[PDB]
RNA sequence: GUGUAAGUGCACAAGGGAGCUUGACUGCGAGACGGACAUGUCGAGCAGGGACGAAAGUCGGGACUAGUGAUCCGGCACCUCU
RNA sequence: CUACAACUUGGUAUUGGUGCUCGAUACGGUUUGUGUAGGAUAGGUGGGAGACUGUGAAGCUCACACGCCAGUGUGGGUGGAGUCGUUGUUGAAAUACCACUCUGAUCGUAUUGGGCCUCUAACCUCGGACCGUAUAUCCGGUUCAGGGACAGUGCCUGGUGGGU
RNA sequence: CCGGUGCUGGAAGGUUAAGAGGACCCGUUAACUCCCUUUGGGGGUGAAGCGGAGAAUUUAAGCCCCAGUAAACGGCGGUGGUA
RNA sequence: ACAGGCGUAGUCGAUGGACAACGGGUUGAUAUUCCCGUACCCGUGUAUGUGCGUCCAUGAUGAAUCAGCGGUACUAACCAUCCAAAACCACCGUGACCGCACCUUUCGGGGUGUGGCGUUGGUGGGGCUGCAUGGGACCUUCGUUGGUAGUAGUCAAGCGAUGG
RNA sequence: UUUGAAGAAUGAGCCUGCGAGUCAGGGACAUGUCGCGAGGUUAACCCGGGUGGGGUAGCCGCAGCGAAAGCGAGUCUGAAUAGGGCGUAUCCACACAAGAGUGUGUGGUGUAGUGGUGUGUUCUGGACCCGAAGCGGAGUGAUCUACCCAUGGCCAGGGUGAAGCGCGGGUAAGACCGCGUGGAGGCCCGAACCCACUUAGGUUGAAGACUGAGGGGAUGAGCUGUGGGUAGGGGUGAAAGGCCAA
RNA sequence: GAGCCCGGUACGUGAAAACCCGACGUCUGUCUUGAUGGUGUUCCCGAGUAGCAGCGGGCCCGUGGAAUCUGCUGUGAAUCUG
RNA sequence: GUCAACCGAGCGUUGAUCCGAGGAUGUCCGAAUGGGGAAACCCGGCACGAGUGAUGUCGUGUCACCAGGCGCUGAAUAUAUAGGCGUCUGGGGGGAACGCGGGGAAGUGAAACAUCUCAGUACCCGUAGGAAGAGAAAACAAAAUGUGAUUCCGUGAGUAGUGGCGAGCGAAAGCGGAGGAUGGCUAAACCGUAUGCAUGUGAUACCGGGUAGGGGUUGUGUGUGCGGGGUUGUGGGACCUAUCUU
């Protein structure tokens, strides 16, 4: 199995290299952890190891660092972009998860994860204003104040 | 058998041998196995029945490929 | 006595002995026997190329009859067949 | 007699990581070429007129060892300019520098393999707990704990086989 | 009574499938060197490649082999002479 | 392989469990079934009244505190223990090692007891730094009570499980 | 049907009716007949109210020998015209050679097959007709009988008198002994009931496995009822190769 | 035993409604913003597949020298000098 | 109506009886479908309506199962999912043969028999249709300057061949014919797109050059769904780039 690596392993090497290594190896273990990914094109393969590499090093955190964002999570009203129909007030398409951490990205700064995102208890598609909160700590999370683009 | 599920892989029925034949089927079965994987879409775990040959065809195609294919012919996942 | 059972024959020797020696060949074969059929038996004579012998002539295994097994399927050498 | 079920053996896909040990393969410096003339195991071989030394050498005792035990090269260290140039003998010359590199024994480097001690992430759990579930010794899912690349299944293969 | 057959055990050996290997050869031919009448036909070497049947070697169980086992199947003899 | 094989929820299934009627008369034929008489078990209405509690509120409980007495006790840090960091003195068969007289083929190699730094090495006790332990408290504080705050709330006609 | 049957070898009660060499197919071979004649004939199909017209793809003949290349009234083998094999419709007339059996070269006479149909035999198909035991596939069946499960019921009547318990003797205490109670038992005699040992009868039966008189067990490894389950190379079997709808 | 009795035939007639054929006009698209040819090189031409090995089926073909077509496993390629 | 008469009572020129096409009603069982069930018979729910002094009763409807789409929720548990609730459309079974894919015997013949044959037949399964399936060359052929989707019929051929070279099986090419549609639609390179998992030259790049505001038609990636372009064999096509430019 023909992968780059995004992480540094034993007797393989460190991030970025590319090497063949056995099938149930890479199967198993590496390419469902995030940890690498096939090698089936130059630029393709080359942009998802580079963005793969960035947001595995700033994926992090640590139950202090979840102690701290637990009082960065009242961050500033970040908005969220969106096309869909005024007309009746119903949303065409649901916002990812994306949408809403680089939204936080580009006004607050904490890039986190999609996963934890309790998106569910926002109830998209009714056009207005929907709550959230996010699994930061095994107790203890916090709630941000949120509003939309009138479309 | 519960049937292969990615590409349809069944039975085959053989038949006589060497020395002296004497006629007489065997089957030929497939090879599944009842490996699972993880939908990172949904969030999900998946178990399926499928051989060797198309795990193949998914380490080299993917898994969302498969279920929509697998979606086509409708199988009971 | 005849290599080996028995018979028919062998002294005119097919018995015994000595010298050369490879016909213990190739290509054929008239006419005949015996014959359910397939098998089986002899066969003069012609040609090349030889043995022996001075020559005539004899030699296509053994004095004769037994000593072995069809067809199919494969194997080895040679062919100016495909 | 021939064959089949069932059982069983091994190879292989599922099916992987590190460590050790035992093989041969190739990139690599290496041990090592007893024919008399005679320092004489004369590495055969193509340029070939100095020979590497001094970015520290003879003869050397000793660390070493083979051994065709006459003999062979190797290193702590003195030594501080020593054997040597076709040394001359020859099919053949140094064993001077340089080198395509073979009959060799050793050993680094990619390997190709196996066996053994293990980790877990595939896999298995009629082990537990919770949920679907109000009822469910079913089934599924999450999780804990454990086993573990073994087992199970598929394909090829050898064997026993009146069980049929 | 452990020889015969069977069961259990243990491999120092011998035979031992599949698989991994792929030496050596045989087909084909890019390219040459002679033969000949001439309007190139017939001979030899014949690179790599593609193919053919392929050995050497490493191969387990089993079998042969070494002991045990009969409230396991099973088996248990004769002649002669002397008071 | 497909046909189909098992099977949980559940649903059917008495040959059993629970559940309210006995005697006499009658026709040409039925009879605990109709008739005569006396009884019983479900439900259902209308009305009668004895006690009824919701509204009134009649009695009877708790929340839980600001906090006071003494005490788990990040704990600033305290009462007793050893071992060994660097380690202190005494001594003992010392890898190379500096080296009394002699065995020893007549000698280049095979050594010994005392002798000296080193102390790859060995035993003993004492100023000893790191160590955690049980005991008593201080912060946090958890145990015992005065106001309170059985005040606003709360239980009290009934039927009451498809649950125990 | 038998060497041989009037045959005491088989078959037939009698009548009436029914009941066994057939058909397909350009099939094969042989032979009659008809058309054509070195030629013969079409198939599918198209057109046709019909049995008719067309349709040249094909087949059979017209030259064979040889494994084959290949050659050709010759060819194959072989070194060979040197013999032989096969073939050259057959006869006829003249020659030359021998009479080892006749051959060889000329001349003329000139070759007859094919398509319909009929008959006979024949090939493939059930192939003149009737007749098995038994093989395979898919299903039906445990209401009889074999066994098991779930739940109920039945076993008159009379005897024997285990364990235990009590009293008494005995004991140092026991063991032990006697009297009583208790009333167990794959216990006993005997009806119901379940079986079926002998024997007689029946034996074109009353009966497709019974009756009469006797007999065994008869509180148990019981008999039976209602409901249910196991199904064919399979079940079940206190096991006989027994039972699974006479 | 019927051409001339009857029923009916040869022949011609007949459908309000439903059904089927086409026929139309609706309705629906669809090319119209276009084409013929030129010219030198990169890119594409249907992937777990075709191919090879091991057991097997069926093809005139019974594993045979045995192609083509294929079923299960295992391995596993290129895009037109393919 | 009739076997099938008898009796009684009636209707009909105002067009009956009779025939044809469409409708209505259509008890109960049956795929059977509210639940259940020994098939045609037992019990119910919900909305409405009729009915009783109230209950009982009665009538009209509707309630199964799965597959898919849409909608609400997202249990363990965080994402979120399986699942749960509502609605909408389908399927469910029967059939005489005919078809396609799959499975798949045996008696028979071989004078035995296993390989073989009987036969890939009978039978079984899954699905169809009025017909099915196959079908446009990764084909045949032999140097002929050939053919040109497929299928079904005739012949080739009982041949070449295959085969315990035994019984027996057995083509195809080619040729003549029926019918003709020598038929069409896509993917990929390449663009324009919505996107969706990622990131940030955070800039000299997103476009027709150029005159240029921005400061990103997201800057660059990558698959997804849509739309263009493209459908070939003597190779074609997309980029490129001239020419006439209906």
């Amino acid at each position: 199995m023909k992968l780059i690596l995004t992480a540094e392993v034993e007797h393989l090497g460190a991030a970025g290299d590319t090497v063949e290594v056995k099938d149930g190896y890479g199967r198993n273990y590496l390419l469902p952890r995030g940890l690498a990914i096939v090698a089936s094109r130059g630029a393709e393969r080359q942009a998802e190891e580079i963005r793969r590499a960035r947001e595995s090093k700033v994926i992090r955190d640590i139950e202090h660092a979840n102690e701290l964002k637990t009082a960065l999570e009242g961050l500033g009203d970040v908005t969220l972009s969106v096309n869909a129909a005024g007309d009746t007030g119903k949303l065409f398409g649901s916002v990812t998860a994306a949408d809403v951490v680089n939204a936080i990205k580009k006004a607050g700064g904490p890039n986190l994860d999609k996963r934890t995102v309790q998106l569910a208890k926002a109830h998209i598609k009714s056009v207005g204003t929907h709550p959230v909160t996010v699994k930061l700590h095994t107790g203890v999370e916090a709630k941000v104040s949120l509003n939309v683009v009138a479309q | 058998s519960a049937h292969c599920q990615v590409t349809g892989r069944g039975p085959g029925f053989g038949n006589s041998v060497s020395h002296s034949h004497r006629r007489t089927p065997r089957r030929w079965d497939p090879n599944i196995q009842n490996k699972t994987y993880y939908l990172p879409s949904e969030g999900r775990r998946i178990r399926l029945r499928v051989s060797a040959k198309g795990i193949k065809v998914i380490d080299r195609d993917g898994i969302e490929a498969v279920v929509a294919r697998m979606r086509a012919r409708g199988e009971k996942y």
